[PDB]
């Protein structure tokens, strides 16, 4: 929450690439697992399909071919290359985490993507102009004033009631 | 100009989709 | 040879480059309607009075937004959960001001996306596959239903459904935290575990297979040319990967059965994301995160703050600032 | 909007330079086989 | 035989004023002695016209039609006030209370939204002298107050306001504040509007009357941010009269 | 020439006493005997030319006149500020706790 | 007080007040400094000296709070006006300047006093040319900031380079893949006493 | 810090007599206040009329004075407005209205004292939090 | 400030053959509150994209 | 608008009936192994 | 100098686009 109010960290493109890396990692994890389990070859007679794998068999245990036709027809593209697929599974979440790391290095220096200058200039001049970008900074402003005194006690912040930012009624 | 730039890039991605699907390297067996 | 039967044959043909199917028959129109309206609205829709207070929020590029700040804005709180198709507006100008396009898009998308999941079953049946890939996609689909339909239903307004934009998304998740303490909710914590764990096991599995590729190539060519699409032999040594990973931890924390391993890969992020979709879906009925505010007091009764009280101070600043003009009475009950 | 003028040239080059690189390498790959 | 809520709800008729039979061409006579009230005044607008800005000097811009975008939310109703007999026999209605405002926004050609506070607040409206009967030729003329569209707590999108909010452009901490004074310093406008009410139906039995109205007033100035537009509102009214 | 009228009114007696012509009605809780009854009346009968006009409020009992006299020094009158009286803001000005 | 010293005592030269995509020189933000205006001294109506609370670097925005030598809040710029007790208007806050361009001048009109107090949270008050560069008024970081950002980021990335090329050095024999005739007995447990040492079979 | 007798010592009446609660009475009163009163007065505020709180200084300026056990026990029997001018039993829980406010049915006379005691003790412990609202949470 | 002062190149070819109004309610003859139906400047442009 | 409403009701009914009757047209039999 | 700031991008694309075209054709020539 600190990073939202103070750094507007969700606005940061390096965080956004991390988000895509983690979420795309989780997607890859799930879609690869489900595909294997649902293009299995029938290698045993039982309804539990786990028993019919042997860690030392030469043969692939699922059909890359049927997997590829399935996903080509459902999604338009599919993997055709098992090596590339498993490297891509390494590549996606690793890169995403590396990108987020870089953005936090920037925030070490308070070098944030806090603002869009063009938005602020227009909004300062035009009180009818409102976007989700300006709505979110009001919230950051709330966060800072309301949490700072208790979250940074060494600063001895005293904010009398009348200076706290607050909307109507709340 | 920024509007044109945003939509232009988006338009390129959609075109790329088209070629990636219908003009892919066709997977060939063994 | 009959007309209807030839049509049925084409609808269900395994030979179309993209499979249609009977689910496809609903999916394609509805996703075209939602896509086309989204693109036009994102570029050129005028501002929308999301909160019903005659304070329109500019969401589109031509009204001064960029890719990061733009959105299709949710429909008006004055409408609530009333259905607002085009033909219920006096004019398109009214429909635009009140946020019609959001409704059109989310209903067409949720339909087409439900049919997407069904289409996954269908083609699985036409190809002689096992059928449950669609069960894995139900996790993302349930998540989209939660933020676009369920949470609005419980709070009584599509104005509180998730905006279709990048900063609108962040606005939704900040307001959610102030109103539901979602961070302190166990189902969101399982979502994080499902999603962090998912990215972890993605990296793990990819690095283990990649570590055990069998030499088929030279140092001047991509290793990927060592696998040929449709080859019968497996392309890595699983016993070598088991042998490394079981020594990295201990033997019995490692999988030598590729079927169990890949089923594990499927179930962990799917179940975690079910729970987090269930989180949004039940916070929709205001069964909120754990509340430990002032839970620790001393012998006299002074409040002794914890980290939960600090979280509360931040939630308070979100609460009192959001929709700063929309509340006239002291409690924000929805 | 009062927007960074150089954003345009920056974006165009950001797109154009890496894309042309990729195309160059692809086309001379096809001229081999 | 009147309707119920559940017959009306969702129809749009809740935003319509009651109508008088086209047979209703009588006259409500006035006893200089007795006193009278208006128990219900309903004003239902049908047309919103806005004055253009003609750029030159001697072309004087016209009123152009607008498109309503705020739906069936426009009518003033349950309005009540004193109805007095003046020394020279004119009547004067003094508004006391009622749902006597509605925010409205109409759209001009080209896209511009014009918000306005459609109101009759503090309305006083008089007749010609020597009335003695309200008839299908009786006219009321009067003026009312038009407060600021937003009241003093309203916060603009950067958090600035009159009775609450920031007093500067906090996103531009070392900007020169002189350019921004108009946007930074909010002002509560308070203007007057004019209305004519033309009686054209009268039920002599029940004291109900009804007719046409035209009012002229100013649109929203966004707390002094910009200059208002002139607005002309046409519609229909209904009122009911009681011996006080 | 662009002045915030509410801030300017904080520089008057309005900023130190209960202004019988402007102050929200919850201010009348700070002194005993005044809320809700007399405060209701004071507000509905505003505006006042002098602090002493409150006592000419029709219907005042003699006990009610005593309470007001007891508190005349805590009142003032300044010009009506439109921004503070519009919107029914003297009954509810959007401030709770 | 030399102007040079007073310009260091101003948060717009704090390298921790910038932003990633706020480009160019610091002069593009607050402008080209021209003169020290003077040191501002606030007093309430009782002649007490009041001290503006300075903005910490963490905060993009910061409220305006005035305190006495002892830390007690005695004035502020309120957000909600209706219950303000400490407004400049109520407290009779004045500002006087010693040194600089404004030396010896005192201001009492509230809007002006608030305005210098708004700047006094940034430390010492300067006059800027905002027009020459069309400065937008938003703080940017200094070369100290940019150099640190770039070298901390390059360093982190070069750690990956270290890991990549070190791996490639120590595993060159399997860069292209593992031995196609690795036997499960080398990889299975207990077979060798010492892992991978085929000379320690049982 | 602890729940000493000095903090548990509250005015009994306007005369100035005083009474020292036990820890038992205090916790008794806290429990009963949660049972019967906190749905509207959590933390010393009043959710359905935020202009009137349970701070000691507010109670003191109430007519009749309610900053004491006697005033508070009375209030719980026969509640009046803040100026004392009308009885509000019809809309405020009270023994006088336990028919419409059932939770008051089983409150005994000592229960009332424990509740009134809690109300007067809690500001001494929590300070401005008591009756101050979310600003002080 | 007619079209030919604003660098408009294709707007006059639409005007020439009868397209004169916009879905936003203005026409090039300066008449407001017009309903051009589909064949406004906007709809001609759309039809050429499709 | 009423013309738009009519048109959409029609288009929707059309697609929903394609769907209902499509699955009623012996869908279990359209697989590669055992047809019935 | 108050120059046309679209001149930088016009000049840059004027060079880049046709030059890239030539380079692409030349390289694919050298590899067959
Ligand atoms: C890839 C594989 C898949 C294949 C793909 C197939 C390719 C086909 C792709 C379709 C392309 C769709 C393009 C989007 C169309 C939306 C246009 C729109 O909505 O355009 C609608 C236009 C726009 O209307 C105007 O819309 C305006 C909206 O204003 C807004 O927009 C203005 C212009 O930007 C300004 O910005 C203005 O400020 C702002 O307020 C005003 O309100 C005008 O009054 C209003 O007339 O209306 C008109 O007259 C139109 C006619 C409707 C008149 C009403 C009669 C109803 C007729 C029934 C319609 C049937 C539809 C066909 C279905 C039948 C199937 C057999
Ligand atoms: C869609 C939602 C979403 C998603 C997917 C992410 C995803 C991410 N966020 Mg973001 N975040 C979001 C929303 C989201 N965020 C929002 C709304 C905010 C508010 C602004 C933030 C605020 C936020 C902050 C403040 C930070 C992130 C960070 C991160 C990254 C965490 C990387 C990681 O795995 O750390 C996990 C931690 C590690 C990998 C470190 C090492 C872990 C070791 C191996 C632990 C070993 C444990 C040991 C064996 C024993 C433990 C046992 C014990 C438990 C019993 C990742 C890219 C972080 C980031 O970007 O970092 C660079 C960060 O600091 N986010
Ligand atoms: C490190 C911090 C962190 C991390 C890791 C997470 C992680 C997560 N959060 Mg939490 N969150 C955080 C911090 C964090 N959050 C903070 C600080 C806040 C408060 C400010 C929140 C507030 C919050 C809220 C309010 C919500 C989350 C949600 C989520 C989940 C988002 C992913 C998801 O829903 O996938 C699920 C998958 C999807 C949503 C994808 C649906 C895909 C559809 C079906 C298809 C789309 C097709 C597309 C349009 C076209 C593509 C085709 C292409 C050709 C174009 C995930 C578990 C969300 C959640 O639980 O939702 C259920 C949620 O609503 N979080
Ligand atoms: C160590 C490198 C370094 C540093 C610290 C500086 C520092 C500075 N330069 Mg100098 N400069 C450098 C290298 C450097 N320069 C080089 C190599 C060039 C030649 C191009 C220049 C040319 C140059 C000019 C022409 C100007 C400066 C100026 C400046 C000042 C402002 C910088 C600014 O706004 O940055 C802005 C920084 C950013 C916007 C960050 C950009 C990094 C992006 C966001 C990362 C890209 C992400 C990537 C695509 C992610 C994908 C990865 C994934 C796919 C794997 C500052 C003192 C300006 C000045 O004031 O001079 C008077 C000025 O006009 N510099
Ligand atoms: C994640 C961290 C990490 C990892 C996994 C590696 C891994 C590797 N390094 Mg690299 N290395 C690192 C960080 C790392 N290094 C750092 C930070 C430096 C210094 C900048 C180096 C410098 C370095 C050199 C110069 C060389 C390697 C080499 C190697 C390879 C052989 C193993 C080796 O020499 O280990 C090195 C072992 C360690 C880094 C662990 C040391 C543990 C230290 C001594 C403990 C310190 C305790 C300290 C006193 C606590 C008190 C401090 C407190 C006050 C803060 C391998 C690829 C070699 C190579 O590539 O061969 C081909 C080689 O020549 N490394
Ligand atoms: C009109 C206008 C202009 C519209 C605007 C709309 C709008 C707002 C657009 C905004 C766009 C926006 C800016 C998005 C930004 C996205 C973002 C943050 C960028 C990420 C950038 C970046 C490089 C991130 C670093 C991390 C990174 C590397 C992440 C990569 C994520 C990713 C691509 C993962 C793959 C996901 C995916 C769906 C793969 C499916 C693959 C697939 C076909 C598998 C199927 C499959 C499985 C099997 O198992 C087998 C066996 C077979 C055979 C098989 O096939
Ligand atoms: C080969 C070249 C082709 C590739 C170029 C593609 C363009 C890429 C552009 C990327 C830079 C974005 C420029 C946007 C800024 C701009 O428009 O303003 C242009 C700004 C200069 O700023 C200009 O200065 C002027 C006065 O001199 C005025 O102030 C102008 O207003 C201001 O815009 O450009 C820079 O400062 C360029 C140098 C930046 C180098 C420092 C980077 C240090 C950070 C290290 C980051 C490493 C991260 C790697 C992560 C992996
Ligand atoms: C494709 C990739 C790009 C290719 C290279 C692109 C550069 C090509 C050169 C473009 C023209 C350069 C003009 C200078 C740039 C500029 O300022 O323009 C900018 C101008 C527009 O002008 C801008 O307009 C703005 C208002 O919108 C403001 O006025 C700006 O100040 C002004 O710059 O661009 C044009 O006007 C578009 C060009 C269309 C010209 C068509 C008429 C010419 C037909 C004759 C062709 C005959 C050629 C015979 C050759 C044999
Ligand atoms: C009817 C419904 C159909 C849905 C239509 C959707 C089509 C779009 C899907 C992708 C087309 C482009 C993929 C190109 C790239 C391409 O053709 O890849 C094709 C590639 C083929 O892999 P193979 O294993 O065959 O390659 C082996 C070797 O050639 C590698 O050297 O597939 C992948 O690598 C899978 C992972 C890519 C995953 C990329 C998907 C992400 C796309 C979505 C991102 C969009 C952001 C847009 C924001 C505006
Ligand atoms: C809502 C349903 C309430 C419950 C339950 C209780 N109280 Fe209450 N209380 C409520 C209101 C709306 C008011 C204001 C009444 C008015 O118009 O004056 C009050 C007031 C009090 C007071 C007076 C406070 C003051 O400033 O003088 C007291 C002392 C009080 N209430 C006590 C009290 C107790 C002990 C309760 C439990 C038994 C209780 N209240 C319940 C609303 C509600
Ligand atoms: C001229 C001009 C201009 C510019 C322009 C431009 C810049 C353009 C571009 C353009 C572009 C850039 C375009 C592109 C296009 C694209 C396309 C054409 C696409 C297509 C696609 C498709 C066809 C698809 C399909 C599909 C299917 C069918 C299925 C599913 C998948 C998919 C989706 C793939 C301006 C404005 C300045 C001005 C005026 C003039
Ligand atoms: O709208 Mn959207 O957000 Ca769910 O709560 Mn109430 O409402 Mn509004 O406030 Mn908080
Ligand atoms: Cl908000
Ligand atoms: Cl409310
Ligand atoms: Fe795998």
């Amino acid at each position: 929450l600190f990073f939202q109010g103070f750094h507007n960290w969700t606005l940061n493109p390096f965080h956004m690439m991390g988000v895509a890396g983690v979420l795309g990692g989780a997607l890859l994890c799930a879609i690869h697992g489900a595909t294997v389990e649902n293009t299995l070859f029938q290698d045993g007679e039982g309804a539990s399909t786990f028993r019919a794998f042997n860690p030392t068999q030469a043969e692939e245990t699922y059909s890359m071919v049927t997997a590829n036709r399935f996903w080509s027809q459902i999604f338009g593209i599919a993997f055709s290359n098992k090596r590339w697929l498993h490297f891509f599974m390494l590549f996606v979440p690793v890169t995403g985490l590396w990108m987020s790391a870089i953005g936090v290095v920037g925030l070490a220096l308070n070098l944030r993507s806090y603002d869009f200058i063009s938005q602020e200039i227009r909004a300062a001049e035009d009180p009818e102009f409102e976007t989700f970008y300006t709505k979110n900074l009001l919230l950051n402003e709330g966060i800072r004033a309301w949490m700072a005194p208790q979250d940074q006690p060494h600063e001895n912040f005293v904010f009398p009631e009348e200076v706290l930012p607050r909307g109507n009624a709340l | 100009m920024e509007t044109i730039t945003y939509v232009f890039i988006f338009a390129c991605i959609i075109a790329l989709f088209f070629f990636a699907i219908f003009f892919r390297e066709p997977p060939r067996i063994t | 040879a009959n007309l209807w039967e030839r049509f049925c044959n084409w609808v269900t043909s395994t030979d179309n480059r993209l499979y249609v199917g009977w689910f496809g028959v609903i999916m394609i129109p509805t996703l075209l309607a939602a896509t086309i309206c989204f693109v036009i609205a994102f570029i050129a829709a005028p501002p929308v009075d999301i909160d019903g207070i005659r304070e329109p929020v500019s969401g589109s590029l031509l009204y001064g937004n960029n890719i990061i700040t733009g959105a299709v804005v949710p429909s008006s709180n004055a409408i609530g959960l009333h259905f607002y198709p085009i033909w219920e507006a006096a004019s398109l100008d009214e429909w635009l001001y009140n946020g019609g396009p959001y409704q059109l898009i989310i209903f067409h998308f949720l339909l087409g996306a439900s049919c997407y999941m069904g289409r996954q079953w269908e083609l699985s049946y036409r190809l002689g596959m096992r059928p449950w890939i669609c069960v894995a996609y139900s996790a993302p689909l349930a998540s989209a239903f939660a933020v676009f339909l369920i949470y609005p239903i419980g709070q009584g307004s599509f104005s509180d459904g998730m905006p279709l934009g990048i900063s609108g998304t962040f606005n939704f998740m900040i307001v959610f935290q102030a109103e539901h303490n979602i961070l302190m909710h166990p189902f969101h914590q399982l979502g994080v575990a499902g999603v962090f764990g998912g990215a972890l096991f993605c990296a793990m599995h990819g690095s283990l297979v990649t570590s055990s590729l069998i030499r088929e190539t030279t140092e001047t060519e991509s290793a990927n040319y060592g696998y040929k699409f449709g080859q019968e032999e497996e392309t890595y040594n699983i016993v070598a990967a088991h042998g490394y990973f079981g020594r990295l931890i201990f033997q019995y924390a490692s999988f030598n059965n590729s079927r169990s391993l890949h089923f594990f890969l499927a179930a962990w992020p799917v179940v975690g994301v079910w729970f987090t979709a269930l989180g949004i879906s039940t916070m929709a009925f205001n069964l909120n995160g754990f509340n430990f505010n002032h839970s620790v007091i001393d012998a006299k009764g002074n409040v002794i703050n914890t980290w939960a009280d600090i979280i509360n101070r931040a939630n308070l600043g979100m609460e009192v600032m959001h929709e700063r003009n929309a509340h006239n009475f002291p409690l924000d009950l929805a | 909007m009062e927007v960074n003028q150089l954003g345009l040239i920056a974006t165009a080059l950001f797109v154009l330079v890496p894309s042309v690189f990729l195309i160059i390498l692809y086309v001379q790959t096809e001229s081999q086989q | 035989q009147t309707l119920t809520y559940d017959d009306i709800v969702g129809t749009g008729l809740a935003n319509k004023c009651p109508t008088l039979d086209d047979t209703a061409r009588g006259a409500y006579p006035i006893d200089s002695s007795q006193t009278y009230r208006i128990a219900r005044l309903c004003l239902q607008p049908t047309t919103f016209l806005v004055k253009e800005e003609p750029k030159n000097k001697r072309q004087e811009a016209e009123f152009v039609p607008t498109k309503l975008v705020t739906r069936e939310t426009t009518s003033l109703d349950q309005i009540q006030g004193e109805l007095k007999v003046n020394s020279d026999g004119s009547l004067t209605f003094v508004e006391e209370d009622g749902i006597d405002f509605q925010p409205v926004t109409v759209q001009m050609a080209g896209g511009e939204r014009i918000p306005l506070l459609f109101t009759v607040k503090n309305l006083v409206a008089s007749t010609q002298p020597n009335v003695t009967s309200i008839t299908t030729s009786t006219d009321f003329k009067g003026e009312f107050n038009v407060p600021s569209y937003r009241t003093a707590n309203f916060l603009d999108p950067k958090g600035r306001g009159l009775a609450s909010g920031y007093d500067s452009a906090i996103a531009l901490p070392q900007a020169k504040e002189e350019e921004l004074a108009r946007a930074n310093v909010k002002r509560f406008s308070l203007t007057k509007g004019q209305i004519s009410l033309n009686v054209a139906k009268v039920d002599g039995r029940t004291g109900e009357i009804a007719g046409t109205f035209e009012s002229e007033q100013l649109s929203d100035d966004d707390m002094g941010a910009h200059e208002p537009h002139e607005v002309k509102i046409q519609g229909v009214f209904y009122a009911s009269i009681e011996p006080a | 020439e662009l002045v915030n009228v509410v801030d300017e009114k904080l520089g008057t007696a309005y900023g130190e006493k209960i202004d019988l012509n402007n102050t929200n009605i919850a201010a009348f809780i700070q002194y005993r005997g005044l809320y809700p009854t007399l405060a209701k009346l004071i507000v509905k009968n505003a505006p006042y030319e002098s602090v002493e006009d409150v006592l000419n409020i029709p219907g005042l009992t003699e006990r009610q006149k005593q309470i007001l006299r007891e508190n005349l020094e805590h009142f003032t009158v300044t010009e009506v500020e439109t921004a503070l009286v519009e919107g029914g803001d003297r009954y509810n000005n959007g401030l709770y706790k | 007080i030399p102007e040079k010293l007073a310009f260091y005592d101003y948060i717009g030269n704090n390298p921790a007040k910038g932003g990633l995509f706020r480009t160019g020189p610091m002069n593009k933000g607050d402008g080209i400094a021209q003169a020290w205006k003077g040191h501002a001294v606030f007093r309430n109506k009782e002649g007490e000296e009041l001290f503006v609370r300075r903005m910490p670097a963490f905060f993009e925005s910061f409220p305006v709070i005035l305190t006495d030598k002892n830390g007690v809040v005695k004035a502020d710029i309120p957000f909600r006006r209706a219950e303000s007790k400490y407004s400049f208007e109520q407290q009779g806050v004045t500002v006087s300047f010693y040194g600089g361009e404004l030396n010896g001048q005192t201001f009492t009109d509230p809007p002006t006093v608030k305005s210098y107090a708004r700047k006094a949270i940034f430390g010492e008050i300067f006059e800027f040319d905002t027009e020459t560069l069309n400065s937008d008024g938003i703080f940017r970081t200094s070369p100290r900031g940019w150099f640190t950002f770039a070298h901390a980021v390059f360093a982190l990335l070069f750690f990956f380079g270290h890991i990549w090329h070190g791996a490639r050095t120590l595993f060159r024999d399997v860069f292209s893949g593992i031995d196609p005739e690795l036997s499960p007995e080398q990889v299975e447990w207990g077979f060798y006493q010492k892992v991978g040492d085929v000379t320690t079979r049982r | 810090a602890e729940l000493t007798p000095e903090v548990l010592t509250v005015p009994l009446n306007s005369e100035g007599k005083t009474i020292t609660l036990t820890e038992k009475q205090y916790l008794e009163g806290k429990r009963l206040f949660q049972y019967a009163c906190a749905s509207c007065h959590v933390g010393g505020i009043t959710k359905t009329n935020p202009s009137l709180d349970l701070r000691t200084e507010t109670l003191a300026l109430a007519t009749p004075p309610r900053d004491n056990i006697e005033g508070l026990v009375d209030y719980m029997k026969n509640p009046t407005t803040y100026d004392g001018e009308q009885e509000i039993a019809e809309v405020h829980p009270s023994l006088r209205s336990a028919d419409i406010f059932p939770k008051m049915r089983n409150l005994t006379e000592k229960d009332l004292v424990a509740i009134a005691g809690h109300i007067l003790v809690e500001p001494k412990i929590l300070g401005d939090k008591w009756g101050g609202g979310k600003v002080y949470y | 400030n007619p079209m030919w002062r604003q660098g408009m190149f294709v707007l006059p070819f639409m005007a020439r053959l009868g397209v004169t109004g916009s879905w936003s309610g203005w026409s090039i003859t300066g008449e407001t509150g017009i309903d051009p139906g589909f064949w406004s400047f906007e709809g001609v442009a759309l039809a050429h994209i499709v | 608008m009423e013309t738009l409403k009519i048109t959409v009701y029609i288009v929707v009914t059309f697609f929903v009936l394609l769907f209902v009757f499509g699955f009623l047209s012996g869908d279990p039999a359209r697989n590669p192994k055992r047809k019935d």
